[PDB]
C-alpha cells in the first residue's frame, strides 16, 4: 500500500511549512508597536436602540451606504432599518423562520437569507409592483448555511456546514465554483476590498484563503484549537483577523502566512461570535458570549473598552463603510447603534 | 476512498508550500503604516463632533 | 397599640398589658424587613427579570411591599398621639390613611391570588401585559379609595368615625364604619383560600401516561414550600379577623393574629424572597 | 412624514404576526431513523415543519436528524421550545444502543436544563411477537429481567428515564404508541399543557 508514503509526504510538508514560517516568525509585531502611542480608555453610547424583532437576531449585515441596516432573526421577519431614524423600511416574512444570515448588496437593490432550511434565499427590495418577492432560491448545499456575502448583484459566495463553500450566480441559480479543502463545519467568510479572494473559518480551528476566479484553496491558517466562530479581513485587505470559541482573537497575515497577535484575557472565558474592524484598523471589535462586546487595539492587543448594554450573547456586530458608528445584535431582540 | 483523498491533500501543501513569504517585521510594518496614515479617517478612534455626527 | 383593633370591635384590658410588647416589636421588625425587602428588588428589578408573567409579580410584590410599609408607619404613629389634643390634625388623617393603604394592601394581595389562578385554569388565555396592569392598578388602589371616601363621607358627618380609646374606625351600636373594612379583609380573604386548594390540586396531579413513581416524597416537599412562601403574600394569616369578631374576649386568638400579622413583614423578606432560590444565591454571595 | 408612517404600518405588522405565533405550542421531535416518527408527525432537506391543530392549539413540530453536520453549533436556535419530543423504536435492537446516547446528549445539554421529555416507546404492537422470536435478555449484555412484557417494557423505561441528570427541573413523560392515533395526540396536549402549567409557578416563585 502507498498510502502509508503518501502520509509520511504530506507530514514533511507540514514540517517545511511549519519551518519556513518559524524562519520569519522572530520578529513579532507585539514587540514592534511598543513606541506608538496607546489609544487609550475609549467610551462608546448607544446611540439608537433599535426594537421590533420578537426573537433572538443571529445576523446583520450594514448598507453599503451606511444608512440602511438589515437584521434576520428566528421569529421569521427580515427587517431592514434606517438607522438615522429608526424608521423601518421593509419586513420580509421569511418562509423558514431558521434563519442564520443575511446579507445586504453592495449596490442596495438585494438581500440574501439562509439557515437550516438548506438554501438561500434572495429577495428583490427595488421592486416595482410595491411589496418584495423572492428573486431567486439557491439550493444545493447539504448543511446548513452559515454564512452568505455578495460579490456584486449577480454574484454571491455561501458558507454552508457541509464543509464546503461555493460561489453562486444569481441568472441561473447554479454553483459555478465549489471550495473544498475543510474538514470542519464552514461558519464564517468574509471578503477582501476588491472582492476578488475570500477567507473562510471553519469548525476544524483551520482558516483557509480562497481565490473566487480560480477556486482553489492559495493559503491555510491554524493558529486556534476549537471552532472558528467569526472572519473579518484587514481594510488593507493584506490581513485578517479570527475569533473562536476560546475567547482569542488571532490576527493573521496574507504575506507572512503566520499568526501576529493573539487578543486574549484571563477574565474572558466564553466563545467569539463576531469580530470586525474599523476603518483605519486601529480598532478591533469582537462579540462575546458574556453578554457584552469588547473593544481592542488591534496593534497593542489591549482591551481599549467594553460595549456592555446587551441583555443576552451577542451574535452579530458590524461597522459602516465610512466607519461612523457599529451596530451589534444580541440574542435579547434587541439592536444598538454604537457611536 | 481513502486513496484518492490522500493524493488530493498532498498536492495542496505542495502549492501551498511554494509561495512567497515576505518577513513578518517587513509585513508588521505595513499593518502599522495603514493604522497611522488612516488614523484622522477613523471616526470611531477620534470623537466625532456633534455637528457632523448623523448619530448625535 | 394591640394591633388587634384593626378586626377586633373590642379590645379585652386583661390582653392589652401582653400582647403591646409583641406586636410593638413585630411592627418595628416589620418596617426593617420591608426596607431590606424594598432595597433588594429595585436593584435587582429588571437585571434578571425578563418574563412577560414574572413582569406582573414583580410590580404586585412591591406594591403589597410598598403599602405594607407606609400604611404601617401610618398605623404606628396613628395610635402614638392623643386623640384629644389633636383630634383632627394628626388622629383624623392618620385614620383615613391607614384605613385605605390597609383596604390597598388587602386589594393587591386578590389581584396577586387572582394572577396565580388566572396562570393555572387559563393557560393558553394571554392578554397584553400593559392591560393586565391597567386593570391592576384601578382596583389594587381605586377601588379602595372608592371605598375609602364614602367612609369619610358617611360617617364623619354623624361624629361616630373615631373610638375614644384609639385612633380607629368606631365600633358602636347603630353606625358601623368598621364594616367597609372587616368585610372586605374576609372577602379577599375568602377569594384568596380557594386558589390556594386550587394549587395544590395541580401539584397533586396522578402521573401522566404510564410513567413510573421515580422519586418518592417529591411532591410532598414542594406543597410545603409553596404554603410556606403564598400564606403571607395572600394574607392567609388575617383569617383570624372573623374569630376576633364573633367572641372578642379570647385570650389566645388576639395574642396569634396579632403575632402573626405584625410579623408579616419578616414573612415577606425570609420566605417571600429569602426561600425563592431563583433569587436566593445571587443576593448571599454578593 | 411617510416614511414613519410607513414604519406605523410595519410595526403593526410585526404585533400581528407576534401575538399569532405567541399560542404556538413549537415542539421538537428526535429520535432514531425509522424509529418510528413517522407515525408521531402523520396521525393528523434539512429539517422539516409539520403542523397539527388539537383542541383549538396549532403546534410546531421540528424533525431534526436530517442535518447530518455539527449539531452543537445548531442546536442552541431551539431553546424556548414547549417540550421534546423523543422517538424509540422497541421492535429493533441494534438501533437502541444509539437511541440511548442520543437521549443522553440530548437531555444534558445545557440549553435544554428546563425543557421536558414526552418520549415515546412506539411499536409496542410489534414488541409482543418479536420478544418471543429473541428474548431481550439474550440479546443484551445487561440482565433484562423476567421475559413478561410487564417488566421487560418497564426495563426499558428505567433504561431510559435514568439517563436524566436532571431529575428535579426535568419531567420526562413516557407513553406508550398503538394503532389507534386518536389518543397519541391526545398525550403531547395533556403533557404540553401540564409544562406550561408547571413553567408558570417557577415564574411565579412557586414550585
Ligand atoms: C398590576 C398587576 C396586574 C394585576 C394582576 C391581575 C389583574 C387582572 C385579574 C384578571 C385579569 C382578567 C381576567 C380574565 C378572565 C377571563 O377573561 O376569562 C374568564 C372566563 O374564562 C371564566 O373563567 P372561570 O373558569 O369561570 O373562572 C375564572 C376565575 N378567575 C379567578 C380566573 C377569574
Ligand atoms: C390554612 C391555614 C394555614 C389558614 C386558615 C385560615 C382561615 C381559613 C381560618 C383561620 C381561622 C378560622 C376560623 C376559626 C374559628 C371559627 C369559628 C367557627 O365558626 C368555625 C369556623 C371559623 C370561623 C374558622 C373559619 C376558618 C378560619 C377563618
Amino acid at each position: 500500500s502507498e498510502l502509508d508514503q503518501l502520509r509520511q509526504e504530506a507530514e514533511q510538508l507540514k514540517n517545511q511549512i511549519r519551518d519556513a514560517r518559524k524562519a520569519c516568525a522572530d520578529a513579532t509585531l507585539s514587540q514592534i508597536t511598543n513606541n506608538i502611542d496607546p489609544v487609550g480608555r475609549i467610551q462608546m453610547r448607544t446611540r439608537r436602540t433599535l426594537r421590533g424583532h420578537l426573537a433572538k437576531i443571529y445576523a446583520m449585515h450594514w448598507g453599503t451606504d451606511s444608512r440602511l441596516l438589515v437584521s434576520a432573526s428566528q421569529d421569521g421577519k427580515l427587517i431592514i432599518w434606517d438607522s438615522y431614524t429608526t424608521n423601518k423600511v421593509h419586513a420580509i416574512p421569511l418562509r423558514s423562520s431558521w434563519v442564520m444570515t443575511c446579507a445586504y448588496a453592495p449596490s442596495g437593490n438585494y438581500v440574501a437569507c439562509g439557515g437550516l432550511d438548506n438554501i438561500c434565499s434572495i429577495y428583490n427590495l427595488k421592486t416595482r409592483e410595491g411589496n418584495v418577492r423572492v428573486s431567486r432560491e439557491l439550493a444545493g448545499h447539504t448543511g446548513y448555511l452559515s454564512c452568505c456575502r455578495f460579490l456584486d448583484d449577480n454574484q454571491i459566495v455561501t458558507s454552508s456546514g457541509d464543509t464546503t463553500c461555493a460561489l453562486w450566480d444569481i441568472e441561473t441559480g447554479q454553483q459555478t465554483t465549489t471550495f473544498t479543502g475543510h474538514t470542519g463545519d464552514v461558519m464564517s467568510l468574509s471578503l477582501a476590498p476588491d472582492t476578488r479572494l475570500f477567507v473562510s473559518g471553519a469548525c476544524d480551528a483551520s482558516a483557509k484563503l480562497w481565490d473566487v476566479r480560480e477556486g482553489m484553496c492559495r493559503q491555510t491558517f491554524t493558529g486556534h484549537e476549537s471552532d472558528i466562530n467569526a472572519i473579518c479581513f484587514f481594510p488593507n485587505g493584506n490581513a485578517f483577523a479570527t475569533g473562536s470559541d476560546d475567547a482569542t482573537c488571532r490576527l493573521f497575515d496574507l504575506r507572512a502566512d503566520q499568526e501576529l497577535m493573539t487578543y486574549s484575557h484571563d477574565n474572558i472565558i466564553c466563545g467569539i461570535t463576531s469580530v470586525s474592524f474599523s476603518k483605519s484598523g486601529r480598532l478591533l471589535l469582537a462579540g462575546y458570549d458574556d453578554f457584552n462586546c469588547n473593544v481592542w487595539d488591534a496593534l497593542k492587543a489591549d482591551r481599549a473598552g467594553v460595549l456592555a448594554g446587551h441583555d443576552n450573547r451577542v451574535s452579530c456586530l458590524g461597522v459602516t463603510d465610512d466607519g461612523m458608528a457599529v451596530a451589534t445584535g444580541s440574542w435579547d431582540s434587541f439592536l444598538k447603534i454604537w457611536n | 476512498a481513502s486513496i484518492a483523498q490522500a493524493r488530493k491533500l498532498v498536492e495542496q501543501l505542495k502549492m501551498e508550500a511554494n509561495i512567497d513569504r515576505i518577513k513578518v517585521s517587513k509585513a508588521a510594518a505595513d499593518l502599522m503604516a495603514y493604522c497611522e496614515a488612516h488614523a484622522k479617517e477613523d471616526p470611531l478612534l477620534t470623537p466625532v463632533p456633534a455637528s457632523e455626527n448623523p448619530f448625535r | 397599640a394591640s394591633f388587634s383593633i384593626l378586626m377586633s370591635p373590642f379590645v379585652p384590658s386583661t390582653i392589652f398589658p401582653v400582647v403591646k410588647w409583641i406586636t410593638y416589636v413585630g411592627l418595628g421588625i416589620s418596617i426593617g424587613s420591608l426596607i431590606l425587602c424594598l432595597i433588594i428588588e429595585a436593584l435587582f428589578w429588571k437585571q434578571i427579570k425578563k418574563s412577560q408573567t414574572s413582569h406582573t409579580r414583580r410590580i404586585c410584590m412591591v406594591n403589597i411591599a410598598l403599602s405594607l410599609l407606609i400604611a404601617d408607619v401610618w398605623f404606628i404613629v396613628g395610635a402614638t398621639v392623643d386623640t384629644t389634643v389633636n383630634p383632627s390634625g394628626v388622629c383624623t388623617a392618620a385614620v383615613f390613611f391607614t384605613h385605605f393603604f390597609y383596604l390597598s394592601l388587602f386589594f393587591w394581595m386578590l389581584m396577586l391570588g387572582i394572577l396565580l389562578a388566572y396562570r393555572i385554569i387559563l393557560v393558553f388565555h394571554h392578554m397584553a401585559q400593559h392591560l393586565m396592569m391597567a386593570v391592576g392598578f384601578c382596583l389594587g388602589y381605586g377601588c379602595p379609595l372608592i371605598i375609602s371616601v364614602i367612609t369619610i363621607a358617611v360617617t364623619q358627618p354623624s361624629n361616630t368615625y373615631k373610638r375614644k380609646d384609639v385612633c380607629w374606625l368606631n365600633w358602636s351600636n347603630g353606625s358601623k364604619p368598621l364594616l367597609a373594612f372587616v368585610v372586605p379583609a374576609l372577602a379577599i380573604v375568602a377569594v384568596n383560600f380557594v386558589v390556594v386548594l386550587l394549587v395544590l390540586t395541580k401539584l397533586w396531579r396522578p402521573t401522566v401516561g404510564e410513567r413510573l413513581s421515580r422519586d418518592d416524597k417529591a411532591t410532598i416537599i414542594r406543597v410545603g414550600k409553596s404554603l410556606l412562601i403564598l400564606t403571607p403574600l395572600l394574607g392567609l394569616t388575617w383569617g383570624f379577623g372573623i374569630g376576633t369578631i364573633v367572641d372578642s374576649q379570647n385570650l389566645a386568638w388576639h395574642v396569634i393574629f396579632a403575632l402573626l400579622n405584625a410579623f408579616q413583614g419578616f414573612f415577606i423578606l425570609c420566605f417571600g424572597i429569602l426561600l425563592d432560590s431563583k433569587l436566593r444565591q445571587l443576593l448571599f454571595n454578593k | 412624514k411617510a416614511a414613519v408612517e410607513r414604519s406605523k404600518m410595519i410595526d403593526r405588522n410585526l404585533r400581528e404576526d407576534g401575538e399569532k405565533a405567541a399560542r404556538e405550542v413549537k415542539l421538537l421531535l428526535l429520535g432514531a431513523d425509522n424509529s418510528g416518527k413517522s407515525t408521531i408527525v402523520k396521525q393528523m432537506t434539512g429539517i422539516v415543519e409539520t403542523h397539527f391543530t388539537f383542541k383549538d392549539l396549532h403546534f410546531k413540530m421540528f424533525d431534526v436528524g436530517g442535518q447530518r453536520s455539527e449539531r452543537k453549533k445548531w442546536i442552541h436556535c431551539f431553546e424556548d421550545v414547549a417540550a421534546i419530543i423523543f422517538c424509540v423504536d422497541l421492535s429493533d435492537y441494534n438501533r437502541m444502543h444509539e437511541s440511548m446516547k442520543l437521549f443522553d446528549s440530548i437531555c444534558n445539554n445545557k440549553w435544554f436544563t428546563d425543557t421536558s421529555i414526552i418520549l415515546f416507546l412506539n411499536k409496542k404492537d410489534l414488541f409482543e411477537e418479536k420478544i418471543k422470536k429473541s428474548p431481550l435478555t439474550i440479546c443484551y449484555q445487561e440482565y433484562a429481567g423476567s421475559n413478561t412484557y410487564e417488566e421487560a417494557a418497564a426495563y426499558i423505561q428505567c433504561q431510559f428515564e435514568d439517563l436524566n441528570k436532571r431529575k428535579d427541573t426535568k419531567e420526562i413523560y413516557t407513553h406508550f404508541t398503538c394503532a389507534t392515533d386518536t389518543k397519541n395526540a391526545q398525550f403531547i396536549f395533556d403533557a404540553v399543557t401540564d409544562v406550561i402549567i408547571k413553567n408558570n409557578l417557577k415564574d411565579c416563585g412557586l414550585f
